[PDB]
RNA sequence: CGUAAAGCGCACGCAGGCGGUUUGUUAAGUCAGAUGUGAAAUCCCCGGGCUCAACCUGGGAACUGCAUCUGAUACUGGCAAGCUUGAGUCUCGUAGAGGGGGGUAGAAUUCCAGGUGUAGCGGUGAAAUGCGUAGAGAUCUGGAGGAAUACCGGUGGCGAAGGCGGCCCCCUGGACGAAGACUGACGCUCAGGUGCGAAAGCGUGGGGAGCAAACAGGAUUAGAUACCCUGGUAGUCCACGCCGUAAACGAUGUCGACUUGGAGGUUGUGCCCUUGAGGCGUGGCUUCCGGAGCUAACGCGUUAAGUCGACCGCCUGGGGAGUA
RNA sequence: AGGAGGUAAAAAUGCCAA
């Protein structure tokens, strides 16, 4: 679900303040937030093909905005890695 | 994707002569009003409007002479995917001088018999019949 | 200038989108046309209908539309002119090298009718010939008093007629319709913009364009 | 490249290609001038010499090229600071056969046990095979089992496509609307690659009412290894793997911008008199008709097959052959 | 203007070129 309490802790602990819901920071906390939520979704299943798509498109929407940013910010690009635990 | 915003111009017009439309108006640039001043110079359309301070929309004003439109069909030839450039001798010629062809040119965006008298080539953005 | 008081249009909805230069919308939705930018149209067109009425030009009225066609037969000989109030003829302009020879036919049955045979042979076809005569009466109206190709047209239903705007347009006629907001005003050359299905409209336009021939006929 | 040969079944996506807008810088691309070379002959030009011609010769032109230097800076590119309209997020909500999982209900068929009851039933163009006096079929009560969800239900809704329909719960994708806030081009497309992908098949283990390839019998017929009749196994069902194809088809790739209208469907939303099946808007999606235009025509026609732009796929007479 | 039910036993082929 991702509820309005869930996602008011992520966008308090990386934006610029509560009213910073757009950031690049922002956006992938969103979405790590997710990925990881669905992962207990995804494994009892293991067939539910169609919203498996939604989640490819969550890691899809995930993988644009860091080439992005360490295109454009890498000093909180290899902040941002850290403070979550990816790119393998 | 909005990826060739000077192309976009041109078919506003193209359309906008084969509705009897009075204007056409479409977001501005630096090259469009470039564009317009050389039209409004060969008596192409009337004379534009730049209607904006953040959000620029400039608004054109077409021509009709009988019924039938001033423009006969022009049509863009560097296009994005392949550019093209010549020198000065081999420039182009529109319905053999008495059509334009809006070159640009390092002094700037200038008329196909300017730029051939001025003794320069450049970038040909497009053919006016 | 309220002229009279109807010229405000119809149709209600089947309005052609190539009469958008005048509209204007009502409660029941139905499209009224402005005076503001025809009756200027409409003295446009009596100013250049008297120009050919000067050259002693033959001009023919058209429309029939079951309630028009009255007043057509009116106001054509009010000044002395030419009409077809009845059901129109298709290719009679276009084909007048044919229709020609039915008003030949019709000048000898309405002279030998009028007085002379209408006994003499056989009493049933006699009644076949005035069964044929009062048909081609009305068909052929005021036609026969003309011979040739008219100089204009007068027309009140674009729509409806359509056929002769396109006839006319065949050959070098300057034509004049009434149009209604359904009809497309490009064959015509002098559109003039307003209603045509009340009665009292119609008298308008005919009585304008009669009384404006009868000083061009000087 | 709708139907003539040709849009991958659909999607995601790396390399590759293309990119809004404002300012500055550099000057790679590009443009200008000059030098160097670009062998001569040959071609071309203006000339000359063999009686002319072919042949021979003088000068120019050319060699469309690359390299250098000085420049020019619009445009493209590189770099730096932006901006918001492109994309994206967050808040409140709406609609839905979107998906996965677990329950659950009624009608019906078949079967099983019996009650009553009596000679047919069933099927067909007609009949027969079959079933029935060991008591069928018809009827009533009871029980089991599987599969599918009447009515609603509609060119209705949803999904990338395939596809999805009783009801309920749980987990869960996606779209859309209104008023604000934020990030600042983060975008489009996509070879190879990876993923999904009807039905039928295949593998293992269950399940098996109905239906029905094969198969058998009866007819039919010249024959009928067919339609039709009576049966009937695999199969269809479930759990998990595989196959990867369809007239996988609006026979129409994806994204964006622009260009007359009209009648509806569906789902939001604002305002107004809710004052009653409203009135005027403003969004998304969808069906039919039709103008300009386009088209070989038929027809498409704001959801284009119109007018353009960016990438990708593919076609090059028919067969042989989508075969070796 | 709207709407319901009913309505065929099998039946093949015709030379080559003009």
């Amino acid at each position: 679900s991702l509820s309005t309490e869930a996602t008011a802790k992520i966008v308090s602990e990386f934006g610029r303040d509560a009213n910073d819901t757009g950031s690049t920071e922002v956006q992938v906390a969103l979405l790590t937030a997710q990925i990881n939520h669905l992962q207990g979704h995804f494994a009892e299943h293991k067939k539910d093909h169609h919203s498996r798509r939604g989640l490819l498109r969550m890691v899809s929407q995930r993988r644009k905005l860091l080439d992005y940013l360490k295109r454009k910010d890498v000093a909180r690009y290899t902040q941002l890695i850290e403070r979550l635990g990816l790119r393998r | 994707s909005m990826q060739d915003p000077i192309a976009d111009m041109l078919t506003r017009i193209r359309n906008g002569q084969a509705a009897n439309k009075a204007a056409v108006t479409m977001p501005s640039s630096k090259l469009k009003v470039a564009i317009a001043n050389v039209l409004k110079e060969e008596g192409f359309i009337e004379d534009f409007k730049v209607e904006g301070d953040t959000k620029p929309e400039l608004e054109l004003t077409l021509k009709y002479f009988q019924g039938k439109a001033v423009v006969e069909s022009i049509q863009r030839v560097s296009r994005p995917g392949l550019r093209i450039y010549k020198r000065k001798d081999e420039l182009p010629k529109v319905m053999a001088g008495l059509g334009i062809a809006v070159v640009s040119t390092s002094k700037g965006v200038m008329t196909d018999r300017a730029a051939r008298q001025a003794g320069l080539g450049g970038e040909i953005i497009c053919y006016v019949a | 200038m309220l002229k009279a008081g109807v010229h405000f249009g119809h149709q209600t909805r089947y309005w052609n989108p190539k009469m958008k230069p005048f509209i204007f919308g009502a409660r029941n939705k139905v499209h009224i046309i402005n005076l503001e930018k025809t009756v200027p149209m409409f003295n446009e067109a009596l100013a250049e209908l008297n120009k050919i009425a000067s050259r002693k030009g033959k001009i023919l009225f058209v429309g029939t539309k079951r309630a028009a066609s009255e007043a057509v037969k009116d106001a054509a000989l009010s000044c002395d002119q030419f009409f077809v109030n009845h059901r129109w003829l298709g290719g009679m302009l276009t084909n007048w090298k044919t229709v020609r020879q039915s008003i030949k036919r019709l000048k000898d049955l309405e002279t030998q009718s009028q007085d002379g045979t209408f006994d003499k042979l056989t009493k049933k076809e006699a009644l076949m010939r005035t069964r044929e005569l009062e048909k081609l009466e009305n068909s052929l109206g005021g036609i026969k008093d003309m011979g040739g190709l008219p100089d204009a047209l007068f027309v009140i239903d674009a729509d409806h007629e359509h056929i002769a705007i396109k006839e006319a347009n065949n050959l070098g006629i300057p034509v004049f319709a009434i149009v209604d907001t359904n009809s497309d005003p490009d064959g015509v050359d002098f559109v003039i913009p307003g209603n045509d299905d009340a009665i009292r409209a119609v008298t308008l336009y005919l009585g304008a364009v009669a009384a404006t021939v009868r000083e061009g006929r000087s």
